[PDB]
């Protein structure tokens, strides 16, 4: 009935985007074959979603592979669940000029007659959804033309983009800045929700909260498929309080410049204190409002927060969220803006995921990300031909429309 | 040694996935090329077990899977051919069967059932289903992995919760028949113990309320010579053996507080 | 003859509609196949009888998702609704006025009048009409903004009868629902004729101090409300001493053509350990009604005065017992009345005690009564909510969603004025001789 | 149609009141479970159709642990389970804590319950509510439960049982305090208050009661037995019946004397009573006698101003006037020239029952007294004295100015109960 198209752009698109199909799988219930084993009919009454049926129940996924090197391509395919794919779109050929001028714009009419093909042969399409990282050349020159061309050819449809922001201590790139401050560009104009994903937090998260020595790339990807999930299982699983993409985006964008959103995942707990913590309601959202589990490199003591929402998974009650909402907003008075009242969101789904009771997921807008970028202009105008001074231009008129909406 | 999907859906440590991808990958790719093969060469799901049950038996081993692999062009360690049998064999007896031979090497839905194969035992009764809901076609069913056992995972509130098909009262009643009337009533005693009758009655009064004779004296039970004097003054003349069996009547007519004055009226007009 | 329907449209609407007909099946006894056991006139205005004895329910089920409609699609009363009744669209309104409105809510409306059309000829006698919504929700707000001007041209005078979620003072499920809440009550206000009001946060404590349920759930909520609606109707379905049909607590609810927004609330509501300690009365559940703890809108009565009050009652209840307890209430000092109403109190007597659901958390009473209070306290509820406003409509924000579909910008500044207009119509009204 | 509604505050009311309702149940045979294996029972008891009775009794407190052995014990079934009301972090023997800052969280809820017991009601006598001077909300909680229970209530009957602080032992250091502060806002918003103090209870026990070592178990059956011999005129017959204004009237003679002295007679054991012959004339010699005195106060150092006696039992009428005019013509039992009359005869028919477990002896008849005499004074004079002491260097006043009490209220007290001293020196001198 409403259906999502999956792009994965770039390595660490197309690594985020692997562990986001084996997520969804398992939870759906689907061999790495392609068959379907679950004992729960709920499992089969939404498989359009993300799933096309095949001949003989096999189910394929919706999404389009696209990448200009072949070894990732081979790595996708001879990962865990690289067979679900379809064998024909894998479509394969370090500077956004290479990725968005010079050799991304011959693959790109291979790239849109796909993603055409696939969205007619959609019932009544609902939204895009892109997995890419803003500081590779060919996951921001790529990213943003397929942004650009899909926006053009499909105006009235809801776009989320999964961004791998950077980060200043972890950075391994130094066209890092310019590749960055190309991709804003065009991410501030033809967007309807961007998520920002920062490896520095993610490796925070997995070092205090979760107590890992040695975390794996795989590792960190879990952690941002489990959020890419919980944000749209309202779309696939019935819930006491449903609301879609159309419903988060039209509560959660105030104005049509301001839609960053820091995303989270709330039931983090390691090994050693499982039997020492019990789990429910009201420190589910302690541990979803607590400050180290925000999915940036943004501290929310700084600035203030305008919209917020939580996704939960799993049997509880509606009273206790909505305390627990009422309670923490009054608590934390100063951290809202006064002229938008009742600044949380809720919403419930009568589904739990994987081998847990219940969960929670947070997505938050906030003007805490003003330093983000911040830091990525004073970065760029160090290391710095119109092109570029335009970009920084709608950078400092970004921080400047945050700052002036802050106070 | 956990990674964090363990940490993050609370795994088991015997369950534990990491370090596993690269043979779970293998598993999956030979599993996949063994169902093209097996759909590309054979058209009949039976037949296809009985070339790859060489020995004849109903079962197919270790060996005879080396030696289907080896005919299928796939060249396996021998760990490898162990685990994909150990996921194969889902019911641990260390053979596999008809079921989970055509739920994991084969595809199950192209080739549909037919007379003959459900004629050709393999299958039990408890195996056919219908292929789909309101369909005359049937196909087999679909043993399920341990790791995939979700009924009590995923359950909907509302709906569950309000599914319902269609103790003494508590309270005080208008009308206290509970309570025993009082012998005598106090000034300030208000409550209704139901004595107090119609207006009919009480506007247009029969005999005995005329003349002091009410329910409470219809129904006190009374005794066998109090009874007989009642009835000879009365003038109903009847001998002892009627009086015993309208005795008998009035009695089983009910058993508590029984002979009272309606119940051995009602006798004596039923019987006459 | 006397029969009614019954329309549920969004979320809100549809999830009480669950718990509100099986309430119906259990008192009548109805299985949810859709037929009587083996092993009468009562059950006519919600269901109709077919041929081969299958009992089929009035009722419409409208949604613009169909994520929650088909829930009871493949729930466990699959079997008792009409195939056709169950309407349902795609991609929702995504709390939006203007898609329930303008843009998506002009595909389905052409089916919903079709259904209503024949359920009206099945109708030897229609008396009213009963929309289940809630005002946050953009189904909820939108769909139903363009229903009444469809229907009321289409059935002039026919009664209609709401019973809508009041969004709560302090607690919220969205953002937009003070811009959601205005744009519906600008059309409610002459194409309806009473607009009942229920909300979240009062029955929230009433399930606390009461019932002791610490952590209630929707569920809860909803078998609570379901009880109250059958209380209302349960004078058009059995015989009691003062039957009160649904036109005749219309006028006496409704003095001025824009003053007909009552308050529902329902007594007595306890536990199943406190009734067999508690003595309820005649006397002390229609005091049950009137403390400020247990309306079940979030407003102080004592603040306002009331204006016209309907007491109907349920089970072994006798005249006398009413008269009596009513007049204690007069010589009161806490309740307030206007001086232009000297007598503003209606009762009904049924003869049907209510009906315990099994499974409940409700007990099990010999009477109950429904108290509807038409009251001027409401018009600081609606103050809250235009202070709600005129904040977040300071800086146009939440507008270009809105203005994306076709709705214009001009219909927030009318639709202010015209709530600026109702609330001084209460303070016209209360201030006496 | 006569009843009462009966509140108990504070843990020595509440214990004392646990105590009160095994002996109620006991009077009326009905089990603690609150059903029966005749309308005595209405004075106490709300009956409900399923054959349950309810007491006509709130158990309020702000500890929890003292009404949580009330959930749990042996009576559990009986009361409403809403009705016991708990609140948190008590006063902590401080009168401004259950007063401005913890007192006024409840109160609310504690007058709801009596609007809800009162509309049941189709005539009511009077209050019963059970407190004590030393403590923080027993004193504290029912100032503002007594101030607002007059505008309510018009002129309705308000009865007072307080455990008056003893001269020599004590509990708390701050008993004097607390004990200054509730007299002076009390003195307006009652209508009778009978005290008895924990010195007198504890010599009654051993030299009557052969009792070594007694224990506030066995203080709190005695008290019960005084305040069932008092409602006794409502609930049963007799030849003198009186009603609770009777004595309201017949014991005040003016507007701030209304503390009168409560003894019971006779409280012997079950070994000693065998021997003993008890007749009228004698057990209510023992009433006047100074070592049966249930308030450590000498009756000889002050006059009495008028006596109330409620004989039980199988007395008769001729008896008691042999034994009241024996009084009057002796001596040193001194009776106030300006009140020539001043005793008051009660006479009822139902004996006095026994407990299980308890240490009373059964007597075909028993007597309680209430008299009114110029004997406290001293005992006034005594706590002023007290409270002099230590509010002259201003010891423990920081801590009841911290939650919101200031300096000049103790100051304003101190001449109120000094008026209250000079007010027996007026009446006691003869004209
Ligand atoms: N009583 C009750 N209210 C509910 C229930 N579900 C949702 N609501 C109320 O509905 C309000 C908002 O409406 P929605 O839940 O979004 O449903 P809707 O009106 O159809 O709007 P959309 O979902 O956008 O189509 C919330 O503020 C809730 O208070 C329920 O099950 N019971
Ligand atoms: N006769 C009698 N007196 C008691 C009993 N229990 C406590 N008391 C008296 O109560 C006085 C102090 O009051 P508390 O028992 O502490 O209760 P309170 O008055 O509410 O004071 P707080 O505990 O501070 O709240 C003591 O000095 C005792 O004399 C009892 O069971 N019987
Ligand atoms: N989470 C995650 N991030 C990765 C992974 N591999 C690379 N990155 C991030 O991606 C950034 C470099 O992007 P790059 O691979 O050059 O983009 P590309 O050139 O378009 O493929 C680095 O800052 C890394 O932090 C991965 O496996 N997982
Ligand atoms: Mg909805
Ligand atoms: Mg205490």
């Amino acid at each position: 009935m409403r259906e999502i198209v999956h792009l994965q752009a770039g390595q660490c698109g197309n690594q985020i985007g692997a562990k986001f199909w084996e997520v969804i799988s398992d939870e759906h219930g689907i061999d790495p074959t392609g068959t379907y084993h679950g004992d729960s009919d709920l499992q089969l009454e939404r498989i359009n979603v993300y799933y096309n049926e095949a001949t003989g129940g096999k189910y394929v996924p919706r999404a389009v592979l696209v990448d200009l090197e072949p070894g990732t391509m081979d790595s996708v395919r001879s990962g865990p669940f690289g067979q679900i794919f379809r064998p024909d779109n894998f479509v394969f050929g370090n500077n956004w000029a290479k990725g968005h001028y010079t050799e991304g714009a011959e693959l790109v009419d291979s790239v849109l007659d796909v993603v055409r093909k696939e969205a007619e042969s959609c019932d009544c399409l609902q939204g895009f959804q892109l997995t890419h990282s803003l500081g590779g050349g060919t996951g921001s020159g790529m990213g943003t033309l397929l942004i650009s061309k899909i926006r053009e050819e499909y105006p009235d449809r809801i776009m989320n983009t999964f961004s791998v922001v950077p980060s200043p201590k972890v950075s391994d790139t130094v066209v890092e800045p310019y590749n960055a401050t190309l991709s804003v560009h065009q991410l501030v104009e033809n967007t309807d929700e961007t998520y920002c994903i920062d490896n520095e937090a993610l490796y925070d998260i997995c070092f205090r909260t979760l107590k890992l020595t040695t975390p794996t790339y795989g590792d960190l990807n879990h952690l941002v498929s489990a959020t890419m999930s919980g944000v749209t299982t309202c779309l696939r699983f019935p819930g006491q309080l449903n609301a879609d993409l159309r419903k988060l985006a039209v509560n959660m964008v105030p104005f049509p410049r301001l839609h960053f959103f820091m995303p989270g995942f709330a039931p983090l707990t390691s090994r050693g204190s499982q039997q020492y913590r019990a789990l429910t309601v009201p420190e589910l959202t302690q541990q979803m409002f607590d400050a180290k589990n925000m999915m940036a490199a943004c501290d929310p003591r700084h600035g203030r927060y305008l919209t917020v929402a939580a996704v939960f998974r799993g049997r509880m009650s509606m009273k206790e969220v909505d305390e627990q909402m009422l309670n923490v907003q009054n608590k934390n008075s100063s951290y809202f803006v006064e002229w938008i009242p009742n600044n949380v969101k809720t919403a419930v789904c009568d589904i739990p995921p994987r081998g847990l009771k219940m969960s929670a997921t947070f997505i938050g807008n906030s003007t805490a990300i003003q330093e983000l970028f911040k830091r990525i202009s004073e970065q760029f105008t160090a290391m710095f031909e119109m092109e570029f001074t335009e970009a920084e231009s709608n950078m400092n008129d970004l921080v400047s429309e945050y700052q002036q909406y802050q106070d | 040694e956990y990674g964090v999907g363990d940490l993050i859906h609370n795994r088991l440590p015997d369950e534990y996935l990491r370090g596993k991808d690269r043979q779970r990958a293998l598993i999956a790719a030979v599993r996949h090329h063994l169902k093209k093969v097996n759909y590309q060469k054979f058209d009949t799901l039976l037949a296809a077990f009985r070339h790859y049950d060489k020995k004849g038996d109903g079962m197919i081993d270790k060996d005879e899977l080396q030696e289907a692999c080896d005919q299928a062009n796939l060249s396996l360690d021998d760990k490898l051919l162990d685990q994909l049998f150990d996921y194969c064999d889902v019911d641990n007896d260390g053979f596999i069967n008809y079921l989970e031979f055509a739920n994991f090497l084969n595809w199950k839905d192209k080739m549909l059932l037919k007379e003959y194969e459900e004629r050709v035992l393999l299958i039990k009764p408890e195996d056919i289903v219908l292929k789909e809901a309101g369909s005359t076609e049937k196909t087999l069913r679909t043993l399920l992995r341990p790791s995939d056992k979700v009924s009590n995972y995923y359950k909907t509130t509302s709906s569950e919760i309000n599914a319902i098909v269609g103790y003494p009262i508590c309270g005080v009643p208008t009308i206290r028949s509970d309570i025993p009337a009082p012998r005598i009533r106090r000034i300030s005693d208000r409550t209704n113990y139901g004595e107090e009758g119609s207006a009919y009655s009480l506007l247009y009064p029969t005999i005995f309320a005329r003349k002091g004779v009410f329910e409470r004296d219809f129904f006190k039970t009374r005794s066998k010579e109090e009874i007989a004097e009642i009835l000879c003054n009365i003038g109903v003349k009847l001998s002892d053996e009627e009086f015993e069996n309208v005795w008998n009547l009035a009695s089983k007519k009910h058993h508590r507080g029984e002979v009272c004055v309606e119940n051995i009226r009602n006798v004596l007009d039923e019987l006459r | 003859m006397r029969e009614c329907i019954s329309i549920h449209v969004g979320q809100a609407g549809v999830q009480i509609g669950n718990a509100c007909w099986e309430l119906y099946c259990l008192e009548h006894g109805i299985q949810p196949d859709g037929q009587m056991p083996s092993d009468d006139d009562s059950f006519n205005t919600f269901f109709s009888e077919t041929g081969a004895g299958k009992h089929v329910p009035r009722a419409v089920f409208v949604d613009l998702e169909p994520t929650v409609i088909d829930e009871v699609r493949t729930g466990t009363y699959r079997q008792l609704f009409h195939p056709e009744q169950l309407i349902t669209g795609k991609e929702d309104a995504a709390n939006n006025y203007a898609r329930g409105h303008y843009t998506i809510g002009k595909e389905i409306i052409d089916l919903v009048l079709d259904r209503i059309r024949k359920l009206a000829d099945q109708c030897t006698g229609l008396q009213g009409f009963l929309v289940f919504h809630s005002f946050g929700g953009g189904t909820g707000s939108g769909f139903t903004s363009l229903l009444m001007e469809r229907l009321s041209v289409d059935y002039g005078k026919k009664s209609k009868l709401e019973f809508s979620i009041y969004p709560a003072p302090q607690v919220s499920t969205a953002v937009v629902e003070p811009y959601n809440s205005i744009l519906t009550t600008h059309t409610t206000l002459e194409h309806s004729d009473c607009a009942f009001m229920v909300d979240n946060e009062a029955i929230y404590d009433i399930c606390r101090r009461n019932l002791d349920i610490e952590r209630p759930t929707y569920t809860n909520l909803n078998r609570l409300i379901g009880q109250i609606v059958s209380s209302i109707t349960a004078s058009l379905r059995f015989d009691g001493a003062l039957n009160v049909d649904l036109t005749e607590f219309q006028t006496n609810l409704v003095p001025y053509p824009r003053i007909h927004f009552p308050l529902a609330t329902y007594a007595p509501v306890i536990s199943a350990e406190k009734a067999y300690h508690e003595q309820l009365s005649v006397a002390e559940i229609t005091n049950a009604c009137f403390e400020p703890a247990n309306q079940m809108v979030k407003c102080d009565p004592r603040h306002g005065k009331y204006m016209a009050c309907c007491l109907l009652y349920r089970g072994d209840v006798v005249p006398k017992d009413v008269n009596a307890a009513i007049a204690t209430i007069k010589t009161k000092r806490t309740i307030q009345f206007v001086d232009w109403c000297p007598t503003g109190f209606k009762v009904g007597i049924n003869y049907q005690p209510p009906t315990v659901v099994p499974g409940g958390d409700l007990a099990k009473v010999q009477r109950a009564v429904c108290m509807l209070s038409n009251t001027t306290a409401i018009a600081e509820a609606w103050a809250r909510l235009d202070h709600k406003f005129d904040l977040m409509y300071a800086k146009r924000a939440f507008v270009h969603w809105y203005v994306g579909e076709g709705m214009e910008e001009g219909e927030f500044s009318e639709a202010r004025e015209d709530m600026a207009a109702l609330e001084k119509d209460y303070e016209e009204v209360g201030v006496d001789s």
